[PDB]
């Protein structure tokens, strides 16, 4: 049904579907929707009941947590399809040196449009409505990758050598952490970002 | 509006293929050359208003007969 | 060689990716998007230049050139099509026969495809007029 | 004493927030005081000529033009300093090409420190209350940044040649349309916006 590419590699006509299908994807108030979406990973907590009693809905620290984490994603990919997109969301590789932030996301405005009209990037960020807080991002330059290698980045030997493991336990471990850096890298100190459990499922940064 | 089109398209398709049956090259048109030459908007017209790469390199006419392009 | 085919022909499955690319395809913000494609037609037009005072229909109709337009018209959404997934190219409706009934496919307002089991409207019955006023369906 | 008028780049942080708080509080100021009133002198609503028809009330094409703007900024700097503005309005130097927009005034969302939320920068836009709309600026001209065989630029160019102009009036022309340039690349084709005489009044960057 559906194809994932990398973010590079998404041409203009391609990703210009992703940019209307995420601000399709905003715009929809239905729970299916994007603000309603987002909950589902943490704040707010649904997660037990909609009772009082509650906790993040993630599963983290846990074998689950990767589990969870791609049904998540295909929750997201089945939006856009509803919106319209014609691919699957793509992935922002991470393990490869990072000479700059992918221009997709980067751009706080996507001008181009046979309308050329400006409006703001969708992928960009978006914001929480609960707490009427906006998504942040403190992104420390340090991303960009240097190593001695160059090629065996600190997030390439770290999901390296969780890919060199039979057992899954020991992978997803292993397997988390690498995962956790990119959450801390675009989040930073912010309160309301990547780096919070609750606020870091806004960003769009997270899907991809 | 498309479905009628691609019936027509069709159609024409078929004339093209008669045509190689007369001997007369079916992509090569003798007539109106002046006009298959000028490219057509907005197929020219490319980004951002034409996304569609093929259509833009193909929006001369002249181009467009082999449909297998 | 994607194929275009009798819509007749069409199996349930190439009706359900024809629906559904269409709908999609309805829905996308593009200029890829169908309302900007149907713009190239004719209203809004386009031709002298996408922002011009006076403005004419892009018809190179009436002219040689008219069967080369269109044919590029239709791969234009073909690809459009192909874009939200559509698995075939777009069928082609043989007036030349004589048709007691209209196609069902673009004939029924609702379509109630058996996989999702839901109920839409077929987005081939009709579209909206968004820039003309006329929120009306194609009628 | 007197204030004074630096580059906005040269702003410091601490300069820039009492900037960033003082103009956001005196968008608040209902007072016609308040930046809303201050941006009807320059256009629209007009009201220029008094009973007689409205035209819009600025003189431009006119030698008197240089002096009717330069009261305009006064104005507004004495509105910051009862926003308690820390000092004088700052400029943003168009002359020298830039590589990037000046923060304060490009960045949509300023970002506090110590995990300040981010939040739209005032000085990013203003909104026009007479016409329920919000301004808005487009770049149409991004290469204007950075655009030079060497020091001179052509708005350098430009200028250098108004500025060898001992006449007073021949300079005028040669600089005022020097002055439009910025104009017509920060509104671009928005309706609302720098490149609109009456609507250029609200963006801040008219200010800078
Ligand atoms: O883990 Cu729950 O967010 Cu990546
Ligand atoms: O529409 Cu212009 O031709 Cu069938
Ligand atoms: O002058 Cu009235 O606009 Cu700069």
């Amino acid at each position: 049904n559906k194809v994932r590419h990398d973010l590079s590699t998404l041409s203009e006509r391609d990703i210009g579907s992703l940019k209307y299908a995420l601000s399709s994807l905003q715009a929809d108030t239905s729970a299916d929707g994007f603000a309603a979406i987002a909950s589902f990973h943490g704040l707010p907590a649904k997660c037990n009941d909609s009772h009082n009693n509650e906790v993040a809905c993630c599963i983290h620290g846990m074998p689950t947590f990767p589990h969870w984490h791609r049904l998540y994603t295909l929750q997201f990919e089945q939006a856009l399809r509803r919106h319209g997109s014609s691919v699957a969301v793509p992935y922002w590789d991470w393990t490869k040196p990072i000479h700059n932030i992918p221009h997709l996301f980067t751009d706080k405005e996507y001008y181009d449009v046979w309308r050329n009209k400006v409006m703001p990037n969708p992928f960009a960020r978006g914001y929480v409505p609960s707490h009427d807080t906006y998504t942040v991002r403190d992104v420390q330059e340090g991303l960009f990758h240097l190593t001695s290698t160059g090629e065996h980045s600190a997030l390439l030997n770290q999901a390296l050598l969780a890919l060199e493991q039979h057992d899954y336990c020991d992978f997803a471990v292993q397997f988390e952490v690498m995962h956790n850096t990119i959450h801390y890298l675009v989040g930073g100190p912010q309160v309301y970002s990547l780096s919070s459990l609750h606020y870091a499922s806004y960003d769009p940064i997270f899907f991809i | 509006f498309y479905i009628h089109h691609s019936q027509t398209d069709r159609i024409w398709a078929i004339w093209q293929s008669l045509q190689r049956f007369r001997g007369l090259s079916g992509s090569e048109a003798n007539c109106a050359v002046n006009l298959m030459k000028t490219p057509l908007k907005p197929f020219s017209f490319g980004a951002p208003y034409n996304l569609n790469d093929h259509t833009h390199d193909f929006s001369k006419p002249e181009d467009t007969f082999d449909y297998q392009k | 060689v994607m194929i275009r085919k009798d819509i007749t022909q069409l199996d349930k499955r190439q009706q359900l990716s024809l629906v559904k690319a269409l709908e999609s395809m309805k829905a996308d913000h593009s200029s890829d998007g169908f309302q900007a494609i149907a713009s190239f037609h004719a209203l809004p037009p386009l031709c002298p230049s996408p922002a011009a005072s006076k403005r004419f229909a892009c018809c190179v109709h009436g002219m040689a050139t008219f069967p080369q337009w269109h044919r590029l018209y239709t791969v234009q959404f073909q690809d459009s099509l192909r874009k939200h997934g559509a698995v075939v190219g777009l069928p082609y409706w043989d007036w030349t026969l004589p048709r007691s009934e209209l196609p069902e496919l673009l004939t029924v307002s609702t379509i109630h495809d058996p996989e999702t089991g839901r109920d839409i409207p077929n987005p081939f019955i009709g579209s909206k007029i968004e820039f003309e006023g006329e929120n009306v369906h194609t009628k | 004493e007197n204030l004074v008028r630096k580059s906005v780049e040269h702003l410091t942080q601490e300069e820039t927030l009492d900037l960033q708080a003082a103009l956001r509080e005196l968008q608040m100021d209902s007072s016609s005081i308040g930046f809303q009133k201050i941006a009807a002198a320059h256009g629209a609503p007009a009201s220029c000529v008094h009973k007689d028809t409205s035209i819009a009330c600025c003189i431009h094409g006119m030698p008197t033009f240089p002096h009717w703007h330069r009261a305009y900024v006064v104005h507004m700097e004495r509105a910051l300093q009862t926003k308690r503005r820390t000092s004088g309005l700052p400029y943003w130097d168009w002359t020298e090409p830039i590589t990037q927009l000046p923060s304060l005034a490009a960045d949509p969302v300023y970002i506090d420190s110590q995990g300040g939320k981010a939040h739209t920068n005032y000085w990013y836009r203003g909104n026009i209350d007479f016409l329920d709309k919000k301004t808005n600026r487009a770049v149409d001209d991004r290469l204007f940044e950075k655009v030079k065989p060497g020091q001179h630029t052509h708005l350098m160019e430009s200028v250098l040649d108004a500025l060898e102009q001992d006449e007073f009036c021949k300079f005028e022309i040669q600089f005022e349309l020097a002055h439009n340039a910025i104009h017509y690349l920060v509104g671009g084709k928005h309706d609302y916006s720098m490149a609109n005489l009456e609507y250029t009044a609200y963006d801040p960057i008219f200010f800078l």
